[PDB]
């Protein structure tokens, strides 16, 4: 629930988009 | 052979609901074919509750509409006892 | 190897229209979308997270082949209307556990349905909120980071402040893993006491009946519901209220309809019995009659023996919302009460301060002290929700 936290989902997501 | 064919309404507030109704129905079959010696067959079916067609099959047009209409009449009478509202519609 | 149970929670999932909550609800679930879709949760005790969740008996989306470990199954609530979604909870008539808020990352937060989506949530005290940036898949990281603090921003100060944020790719089935795992540790299972006499509101009822079934085969009329509370069981005595409309000469009145339980099914699933949670189908010993055609939609179940007050005429503590989904509710006015799954007109009798009474044309069956109850005015021919409130016994 913090921002970092936020990021590394963030990273996690484009990282796998096509 | 010949088909006499009866479209009514039925319903019911009790309890047992549908088992009720077909406790009233076969109440009201039973022997019929003694009665009437030259049936083949009798279907009651809904066609989309709260309405059912009664068919009623033999080989003696007369007996086969005679028949017909001892059902119905049974099934208002039994019916009214059990509480299950019956009618012929129009 | 997993079980075969109930569903055990209700997740709502809301947000502006266009924001992607079918499309997350298929991508959670595998189903497409009131619209209902459950699914079963597990976990990869031998993989890491998010990855190790799954919606299936299966660890190789993961690197493992172990059978992993079964979690519970959950169902979701997710409508195509907006103003539906709003009666839903407004009004209680689903049961709603916890809830996932959408949210766009392609457009500006807040929207104006997001908006009043959040206010609901608050007024209906549904704690548990997981808000999900979707779409982030079309927009850049800078935008994606931007919105998230605009988010917080907006939460702070608020019952929401803490909640979590989880931006996801519901079109690419992307990091919904990660919304599983927010899933399992923000929305946990409430605890149910069992003990509550069992009420279930009715959402649909129907005759399953085939045209041409002879007689003996006749099927009783099957309810369709939200068990609000308690435990219902196969075979168990109930009645629905407020019943048949039975009219004697001058005297209208309601009597409860008795029958029995003969089956309850979630899904294409059977059971002895059901507890609060999901959406259950209750086949029944009733005249298809009386079930055909959602005709008791709105009504309510529970045993034959509970004490349940049906009252024609109710009083509401009341509140108006600040927008149209205001002018002061007057005098002389008909209004639609939405109490649980039934929608009933009704003239203001009194209008004294943050309370009214009501004269309803039908009655309604008030199994608790404080039932919410959405009210709705008819604003140029078309009615619109303007508040909500308790009803009051
Ligand atoms: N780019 C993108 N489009 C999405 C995503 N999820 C849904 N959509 C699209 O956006 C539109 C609205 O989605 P829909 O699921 O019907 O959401 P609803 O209107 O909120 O219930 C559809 O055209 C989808 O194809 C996502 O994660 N990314
Ligand atoms: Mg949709």
């Amino acid at each position: 629930s913090s921002e970092k936290e936020y990021v590394e989902m963030l990273d996690r997501l484009y990282s796998k988009l096509p | 052979k010949v088909k006499m064919s009866g479209l009514i309404t039925v319903r019911t507030n009790e309890p047992l609901g549908v088992e009720k109704i077909k406790e009233v129905i076969s109440k009201a079959l039973e022997n019929i074919e003694q009665d009437y010696e030259s049936l083949l067959n009798i279907k009651i079916y809904t066609i989309g509750a709260p309405r059912y067609r009664v068919d009623v099959v033999g080989t003696n047009p007369k007996e086969a509409s005679e028949a017909l209409n001892q059902i119905i009449s049974n099934l208002i009478k039994i019916g009214k006892e059990e509480n299950v509202d019956i009618s012929v519609v129009k | 190897a997993w079980p075969k149970v109930q569903p055990e929670v209700n997740i709502g999932v809301v947000g502006h229209v266009d924001h992607g909550k079918t499309t997350l609800v298929q991508a959670i679930t595998g189903i497409w979308t009131l619209g209902y879709a459950e699914t079963n949760i597990g976990v990869c005790e031998s993989c890491k997270k998010p990855e190790a969740y799954v919606t299936e008996p299966s660890c190789k989306s993961c690197g493992s082949d172990d059978e992993p470990k079964f979690l519970r199954r959950i169902s979701f609530i997710d409508a195509p209307g907006h103003e539906v979604l709003m009666a839903t909870m407004l009004s209680g008539a689903a049961l709603m556990d916890g809830a996932i808020l959408v949210v766009a990352a392609n457009e500006p937060f807040p929207q104006p349905q997001t908006r009043e989506h959040f206010v609901a949530l608050g007024i209906i005290g549904v704690k548990n909120l997981i808000i999900v940036q979707n779409k982030v898949d079309v927009v850049s990281k800078e935008e994606a980071l931007s919105q998230y603090r605009q988010i917080k921003q907006f939460t702070k100060g608020t019952w929401a402040e803490n909640v979590p944020i989880i931006p996801v790719s519901a079109l690419h089935k992307i990091n919904i893993d990660s919304l599983i795992e927010g899933i399992e540790e923000y929305i946990k299972t409430p605890y149910r006491d069992l003990s509550q006499k069992p009420v279930m509101l009715v959402i649909r009822s129907f005759d399953v009946n085939k045209p041409g079934t002879q007689f003996n085969e006749l099927k009783g009329g099957v309810i369709g519901g939200s068990i609000i509370q308690g435990l219902f069981k196969v075979d168990q005595e109930i009645k629905v209220l407020p019943g048949l409309r039975v009219e004697k000469q001058g005297k209208v009145s309601y009597e409860p309809i008795f029958t029995k339980i003969s089956s309850i099914r979630f899904g294409d699933e059977e059971f002895k019995e059901a507890k609060p949670g999901g959406l259950v189908a209750i086949g029944t010993y009733l005249d298809p009659s009386l079930t055909k055609a959602d005709n008791l939609l709105g009504s309510i179940i529970t045993l034959a023996d509970a004490e349940v007050p049906v009252l024609w005429n109710i009083r509401i503590k009341y509140n108006l919302l600040e927008r149209v989904v205001v002018d002061p509710i007057r005098a002389k006015e008909t209004l639609m009460l939405s109490v649980g799954s039934s929608t009933t007109l009704g003239i203001v009798t009194s209008v004294k301060k943050d309370e009214i009474e009501v004269e309803l044309r039908r009655p309604v069956a008030v199994w608790s002290n404080n039932i919410r109850t959405v009210i709705s005015r008819q604003i140029a021919g078309r009615w619109r929700m303007i508040g909500w409130g308790l009803v009051e016994i």
